[PDB]
């Protein structure tokens, strides 16, 4: 149920960063606010830099901090410290025990402070890997033991959106543009259990409907819409959703090819 | 003598609660004989927790600094007994951070050396990695050769 939203500009400053130093990992901070014990938002974030050991505690530069915070306050960025991003590239998405004492380290500053790890090689144009959660192939170090996983959303303001739009310009590309997949499986399977759903309350309309009057009929089934109405509507969209992703494949595989 | 065990067993808690009575040169200084006599002990328990009882903070100030290089060089001669490898790369890592090393070129070599041979011996992890990585940069690497 609790769940932290991020911003665009954090996650891309994120992958930014954490792509920049690979093969070794980086570390900064997060800054946002805690809107409920539900929620945590992230609207910004800065870079930490490198030192000779490894991520850890003393990591964290005091000076660079405050000599970064201020000069975002003359900015009006003015945000808790929520949160610290980590890069843990190749590796997945968990938190070693060093990861869990700095955990702490932030813990004693706020309870809800939150870790994220962000995983830069393995992040492809695919899916992103990325993973926010705090204490109390991950199993391996005790997803659920020490700590537990928490949940991840992006907020867009319109106009960023609208900023994003206009990256790719697909006016002329369209037509051989295949959409998600996975997407179209939540597609034509929930279109066929809801075809099921339906199935039997036309099977009720016809026999409530043979053994009783149209007149009579009307007054009860006014309020909903006609479940044969829902076969011959929904039957349809899978049917040419259906026949253009079929043919869209069909032309990408021996045209591109 | 070997009788240091029964001795020692004093000093195994005479230092506890003496904290902030002491003076943290001579106060840290038998902290550092109750570790080498708890390994001459031949006893890693009290050599383990009577060392992390002290806070590293304490390294700010220069004179302390010249004092931990016994410290390290003990929890090195700890983590190779327990067969740790990465922690010790983890404090020579630290030793060779120390200024006064850091200058002598005959001071950090064979430190630096060891801090490769046992990143070689850790096991493929996570610190390995980002640890070796930041090594292959480091430009002193490049003076030794067969190590490089
Ligand atoms: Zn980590």
């Amino acid at each position: 149920k609790e769940t932290v939203y991020i911003s665009s500009i954090a996650l891309l400053k994120m992958l930014k960063h954490g792509r920049a130093g690979v093969p070794m990992e980086v570390m900064g901070l997060m800054l946002g606010e805690f809107v409920d014990d539900y929620t945590v938002n992230v609207v910004d974030v800065f870079a930490m830099p490198q030192s000779g050991t490894g991520v850890s505690v003393e990591a964290v530069d005091d000076v660079f901090q405050a000599k970064m915070m201020d000069m975002l306050k003359q900015t009006g960025r003015d945000q808790m410290v929520v949160g610290w991003y980590h890069s843990h590239p190749g590796f997945g998405c968990w938190l070693s025990s060093v990861d869990v004492n700095t955990q702490k380290s932030f813990e004693q500053l706020n309870s809800r402070a939150v870790a994220v790890v962000v995983d830069p090689i393995q992040s492809v144009k695919g899916k992103v890997v990325i993973d926010a959660f705090r204490l109390i192939q991950a199993l391996i170090h005790g997803l659920n033991r020490h700590y537990y996983s928490l949940n991840i959303d992006y907020h867009k303001t319109a106009k960023e959106t609208k900023m994003l739009m206009n990256l790719h310009k697909e006016q002329w590309q369209s037509g051989l543009k295949m959409y998600d997949y996975e997407e179209k499986e939540e597609s034509n399977l929930a279109a066929t259990k809801s075809m099921v759903k339906i199935a039997e309350q036309y099977s009720k309309r016809i026999e409530e409907e043979k053994e009783l009057t149209e007149e009579e009929l009307k007054t009860r089934y006014v309020g909903r819409q006609d479940p044969k109405k829902h076969l011959s509507e929904t039957a349809d969209e899978t049917l040419e959703n259906n026949i253009v992703s079929v043919l869209t494949a069909g032309v990408n595989s021996v045209a591109i090819k | 003598e070997g009788k240091i065990d029964e001795a020692a067993d004093i000093l195994c808690e005479l230092q506890v609660e003496t904290y902030g009575s002491m003076e943290m040169s001579e106060k840290i200084q038998f902290i550092l004989e109750q570790m080498e006599l708890s390994i001459l002990k031949g006893d890693y328990s009290q050599a383990t927790v009577l060392s992390r009882k002290i806070l590293k903070k304490t390294f700010k100030n220069p004179k302390y600094e010249s004092l931990k290089l016994e410290y390290y060089n003990l929890l090195v001669k700890i983590s190779l007994h327990k067969r740790e490898y990465l922690e010790v790369a983890q404090y020579l890592q630290e030793i060779y951070q120390t200024d006064a090393i850091k200058s002598d070129e005959a001071k950090w070599k064979p430190v630096l050396s060891h801090i490769v041979y046992f990143l070689v011996l850790s096991p493929y992890g996570n610190l390995q990695n980002d640890l070796i990585h930041k090594i292959q940069n480091d430009n002193n690497l490049k003076k030794l050769e067969s190590q490089e």
